[PDB]
């Protein structure tokens, strides 16, 4: 959090933090319910947008 | 010892410079065993009747190719359908025109559907090459949920797959465009300013009108849009800054089954060789063996080569479509359309008139911008971040 | 009212029996039945138009039966677009009108009992697994959907604890010569051959591969289509099966419990096919394929895709013995692989070793801290890695 902090003013931009839904880092996780397989956790929120 | 060639047209008027057509097709390369007939009919108003009257009068005279072209009423290409068929599955060659859809592109099951003009699928490649010049990075699409409409996309995504990192949003919406504003601002919030539309002609109009309240069409915006929604009532509602599309030999068939008819000619020279060449079944009232010269000189047909008429490079890849036409795009300004290019397989960008842009704005603008506030993500570990 | 249209001078004689036969096989509340026999003759496009409409005018029949002879598919798509037309649901149940057909014309009441090319990758794969046959070669040729199949292949082999390996070529020509078909053969690194050919061109490229010398019983050919080497195995989904009369009872049956769907609903009976020409509109026209969701029937599920065939069939692998005769070989019921003729000793029954002297056999007992045997994870159904199939003198164990 504060080097987040120090990014912010350097750069000059805003933010707002919010937590993550499931207490689990990325995972490939291929599943059979699924084609091949797909990201989960942190990892895919970000992809995900 | 006598070729024949079998066609379709719109009107008793058609059928009168149809004869004047085939007048010049005898006086040509060779003619060897050039000795035509008429063999032509009109528009029947049902498709069932359509379907039996193939037979009993173009296949009468043993033919062997068919003209096909769109009817007068601008219908849901009420010619072809009945053709494909009936002459598909005698393996009787037809040569098309003047109907550009992507249903006729698969081989699955129209085996045998030649046709010079390009499909309204393949209005994808004129958009890529036309914004580099421009220097557009990323793009966003809408698109119709329909098999034509999602033709488009996929074209897009196979060329941007390998020379670029894919494009922003490839949302979509249904044919029956009724308030259809929910998704709107759902494109405005990733800041491309882009945006491209491949939709039909009602729902064109549509998806304008909802981009209206919602001042989508004000300065900094840039439409590269496709051909049909200029036209019709969609040429109202629309915005001062489109990039339409054209053809330059659209919706004209009297110069282009001049242009056709000789392309069969020159193969008909090549048909004459060691093969047999039997005559087709003779009509329908009893039949069952499909003749096997047909899929044999498909590859010949397909890959016949002549210089006249259009371009004078009418050369057919393995579906059935040219190479290198011309669509010579268009510019709207005023409620009036006006010449700012021409494309000929490649970007060429004449001077003209100052190319004018949505919202007033007479430079370029540049389709990207940027946000500041930006969401961020974090977990629950002790030493680094206390929650 | 039913239209039993059948196809073929042979199928004339059994016409006529036909009709009471199959009238009290099924019976519905409120719904009667009243087969039609045909006896026209010809493939031509012309009594599947006028004599056809002839009965749609005349006897005003709802809900057609076809039935075929030949196995040329090329007369499918002519009905197609009839189905599209009158709105009349039309459902042959074997020969030429058997072949899948992706796209169809939209709303069309085309009904399809046969396989796609999709379930029937899936059903060999098991197949390959259980006599341990990971290592294989997939080749193909000109075919109008061999874009879908190619994509579909290293789908299969994307999962699973066996490691699959992948080979084959892109395409054949038989008329480029007999060595030029040789001369690209010989890229394979694999005892097992998959191909995708059509009917016409099926034999001599069958022909041809004698010359590479691989006929015999020590290689094995999968069909995916629809001088015979040895080792051929084939999908038919239960068409040498259910013989005539019965198959012939199962397309009135969804016929009839396709009206008891909407008349649950409400009671009505559609005019559209009623009059081919004599009414100038077809723009009347709504749930044409929004019914035959959940269609039970020989306690075999007959649901039907957006397309119009079946998803959930009955299938089942047909096998070619040495006296040139197809029978069974196992069968695939609701995603079951029960098969028979056991797997025991590898390299046994249906796969010969032509060459080598390489399959050495070795003995072997149990001490825990040199070679330890433990039975294998049921769940995953295959040894784990960094382990060996250990037959007993048979339970595999790792």
């Amino acid at each position: 959090i504060d080097l987040l902090i120090k990014l912010a003013r350097t750069m000059n931009f805003t933010y707002e933090v919010h937590l993550v839904a499931d207490g689990k880092f990325g995972t490939q996780e291929r599943v059979n319910n699924s084609n091949k397989k797909e990201w989960n956790g942190m990892m895919g929120e970000l992809l995900s947008g | 010892k006598i070729v024949n060639i079998g066609a379709v047209l719109s009107t008793r008027k058609h059928e009168q410079m149809f004869r004047e057509a085939v007048n010049q097709a005898n006086k040509r390369h060779g003619s060897w065993k050039i000795q035509l007939n008429a063999t032509s009919v009109t528009h029947k108003p049902n498709a069932i009747q359509m379907a039996l009257s193939v037979c009993e009068d173009l296949i009468s005279s043993q033919v062997y190719a068919i003209l096909v072209s769109h009817p007068p009423t601008p219908n849901d290409h009420f010619t072809p359908t009945p053709v494909s068929y009936t002459a598909g599955f005698y393996r009787i060659p037809v040569l098309g025109l003047t109907t550009r859809m992507s249903i006729y592109s698969d081989k699955s099951i129209h085996l045998s559907f030649l046709r010079t003009v390009p499909p309204y699928s393949h209005q994808s490649s004129v958009w890529f090459e036309m914004m580099r010049v421009y220097s557009w990075n990323h793009i966003i699409l809408l698109v119709s949920d329909d098999h034509e409409g999602r033709a488009a996309q996929k074209r897009l995504e196979t060329l941007l797959e390998e020379r670029e990192s894919k494009a922003e949003k490839v949302l979509q919406f249904d044919p029956g465009t009724k308030n259809v504003t929910a998704l709107l601002m759902e494109a405005k919030e990733l800041e491309a300013r882009v945006i491209i539309l491949s939709a039909s002609e009602d729902d064109a109009a549509t998806v304008y009108r909802a981009a209206a309240m919602l001042n989508m069409t004000g300065s900094g915006y840039v439409w590269l849009v496709g051909e049909r929604e200029i036209s019709g009532n969609a040429l109202r509602y629309a915005p001062d800054g489109i990039l339409g599309l054209q053809l330059i030999n659209g919706k004209n068939e009297s110069a282009h089954i001049s242009d056709a008819v000789g392309v069969v000619a020159q193969a008909v020279h090549e048909l004459l060789e060691k093969e047999n060449i039997t005559d087709p079944p003779r009509g329908c009232v009893g039949n069952t063996n499909i003749w096997k010269t047909g899929p044999l000189f498909k590859r010949v047909l397909m890959s016949s080569k002549y210089a006249d008429g259009v371009t004078g490079r009418v050369e057919f890849n393995e579906d059935g479509d040219r190479k290198f036409a011309n669509y010579s795009i268009m510019n709207l300004q005023n409620r009036k359309l006006v010449q700012v290019g021409i494309y000929n397989g490649t970007h060429v960008i004449p001077n003209d008139r100052k190319i004018i842009w949505p919202g007033g704005e007479t430079e370029k603008p540049r389709g990207y911008q940027m946000s500041t506030r930006l969401k961020i993500v974090t977990i629950h570990q002790e030493p680094f971040v206390y929650v | 009212n039913v239209a039993l249209v059948f196809s073929g001078p042979a199928y004339a004689a059994e016409a006529a029996r036909l009709g009471p036969a199959v009238a009290a096989a099924v019976r519905s509340p409120g719904l009667d039945v009243r087969p039609v026999a045909l006896v026209l003759n010809g493939s031509d496009p012309r009594s599947l138009v006028l004599q056809l409409c002839d009965l749609l005018s005349g006897l005003r029949v709802h809900g057609v039966v076809f039935e075929d002879d030949s196995r040329a598919p090329a007369v499918a798509p002519i009905l197609d677009f009839l189905s599209a037309q009158t709105s009349l649901p039309i459902v042959a149940v074997h020969g030429g009108a058997a072949l899948v057909l992706t796209p169809k014309e939209k709303g069309s009441t085309f009904l399809q009992l046969g396989s796609s090319t999709e379930q029937q990758l899936q059903v060999i794969f098991e197949v390959l697994e259980e006599y341990d046959w990971t290592s294989f070669v997939a080749v193909t040729t000109r075919a109008p959907g061999h874009r879908a199949f190619l994509s579909y292949i290293e789908v299969l082999t994307d999962g699973s604890l066996v490691g699959w390996e992948h080979r084959g070529a892109l395409t054949l020509d038989p008329g480029a010569g007999e060595a030029v078909l040789s001369a690209q053969l010989r890229s394979v690194s694999a005892q097992i051959r998959l191909l995708f050919c059509a009917r016409e061109e099926a034999e001599p490229v069958f022909r041809a591969a004698e010359e590479a010398g691989l006929t015999g019983s020590g290689y094995v050919w999968f069909m995916v289509g629809p001088p015979l080497p040895a080792g051929l195995f084939a999908v038919r989904s239960a068409g040498w099966r259910d013989d005539l009369a019965r198959r012939v009872a199962a397309g009135v049956a969804v016929v009839a419990r396709g009206a008891q769907a909407l008349l649950r609903d409400y009671g009505f009976l559609p005019e559209l096919g009623h009059d081919c020409r004599a009414q100038n509109r077809t723009h009347r026209g709504e749930s044409l394929h929004r019914y035959f969701m959940n269609i039970t029937w020989d306690n075999r599920d007959y649901s039907f895709n957006e397309d119009g065939f079946l998803v959930n069939p009955s299938l089942v692998v047909i096998s070619l013995t040495r006296d040139r005769t197809w029978e069974v070989v196992g069968s695939w019921e609701q995603q079951t692989l029960r098969l028979k003729y056991p797997l025991w000793s590898r390299y046994g029954r249906f796969l010969q070793p032509v060459d080598d002297t390489q399959h050495l056999t070795v003995a072997t007992l149990e001490e825990r801290p040199f070679v330890i045997v433990e039975p294998a994870d049921p769940i995953s159904g295959t040894c784990i890695r960094d382990s060996v199939p250990c037959r007993s003198q048979p339970e595999k164990r790792c």
